[PDB]
């Protein structure tokens, strides 16, 4: 399982 | 007066810096901003995390990619274990001192929901960047500490903030990754993310056009990981 | 005698630096070995070079957007703060550089060597003069060209009577020289002349080349035009 | 003029 996606640069 | 001045400098170096792309200098720059007492506005909380999360995020990319190596070459010497640690205590100093200033100056009761809940969820996320590399007891104390600092975030956005809120969104989403990721708890993951984006998508239609595509954004990375993490494929 | 252990594990941990972009680690990882004593291989060559200029190259991309803005903060808040930090990001180049030309003096050029050693080393040492005058004012920047002219001249002098006109570090070497003409001797016509006639020259070996520096060169020449094309516009 | 290509690695 690859790295699931945080939430981005505001 | 002399604080206010002496704010706008460091405010204005960490712009500067921002645009030179020297992150760490920017970090540097936002930490002394903040410890001048005043609250952050919204740009400037925004400016304070890209410095951060740009410092600690080429350390946490870093990391993962001399444990690669290491998983494979140790399939010879104490070299890539050494460097990793290297790189390991300098990612783990600097979320120390995001934290240390989100506790000693940003962490207040005071404030619009909004503030309360960036920052809280701020220390959610510096304390799973610590408990990605972390092992022993000291990984079971970051994690419950992430937990903590999500779960306060996440009440007061149920109870502030609107379902389509960016922030309340970007909090769920890494609260979810905590718990695929971290606290090993998958099905908590996939319900919290899909709980999220449905109680989002029910909203949309009442949101304007700029509002729409803020919350559609993280939306998405939702999605992405419910696909990502709802698959057979392991 | 443990040294050779020691000098081994700086260079396997330079590699992993490289992996992982950390190239303030890996050029001083590089740094080490070179002091160790022992003349570098060709790929430690290229491993020193590739350390340090990812991490002048970060500091002058900076130092660049900085001087920008300090050009051109005349036109709205204005104030010391620019050129505070411009200082302080062209201190920390002008160490680096001061640290590599130590290094050259000290431990790389040398008299004896095959010729694409030292020339290798002399063009590195007209490099950092070169990036140390791109940020010099006044005095010292005389000596400072002078001293870039100097290296880069006495390695053109061995690379036209040793190497071939395809070789890639004789390429590289005119390419670089045509800069310091154009950007730093203010000689425009001296550096298209060079880079010209060193493009020309090695298109009429090309089909010789050896497949070992055919990417190598090839790419110097493409940089080669690309320059003239910049400069050649009007 | 914008700063001139150098001498990549390698
Ligand atoms: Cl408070």
């Amino acid at each position: 399982m690859r790295k699931a996606s945080s939430a981005p640069a505001l | 007066g002399a604080m206010a001045m002496e704010r706008a400098s460091l405010i204005q170096k960490a712009k500067l810096a921002e645009q030179a792309e020297r992150y760490e200098d920017m970090a540097a720059f936002m930490k002394g901003a903040v410890e001048k007492g005043e609250e952050l506005s919204c740009e400037e909380r925004n400016l304070l995390s890209v410095a951060y999360k740009n410092v600690v995020g080429g350390q946490r990319a870093a990391w993962r990619v001399l444990s690669s190596i290491e998983q494979k070459s140790n399939e010879k010497g104490p070299e890539v274990r050494e460097y990793r640690e290297k790189v390991e205590t300098e990612l783990q100093g600097v979320c120390d001192t995001v934290l240390g200033l989100l506790d000693s100056h940003l962490i207040k009761e005071a404030g619009d929901a909004e503030s309360r809940v960036f920052y809280l969820k701020m220390k959610g996320d510096y304390y799973r960047y610590l408990a990605e590399v972390a092992t022993g007891d000291d990984k079971k104390r970051i994690i419950d500490s992430a937990r903590s600092a999500y779960q306060e975030a996440m009440d007061i956005s149920k109870k502030e903030m609107p379902p389509t809120n960016p922030i309340r969104l970007g909090l769920a989403l890494n609260f979810s990754v905590f718990h695929y990721e971290i606290a090993n708890s998958p099905e908590e993951a996939i319900s919290l993310a899909k709980t999220t984006f449905d109680e989002a998508m029910a909203d949309l239609h009442t949101l304007s056009e700029d509002s729409y595509k803020d919350s559609t954004l993280i939306m998405q990375l939702l999605r992405d990981n419910l696909t990502l993490w709802t698959a057979d494929n392991a």
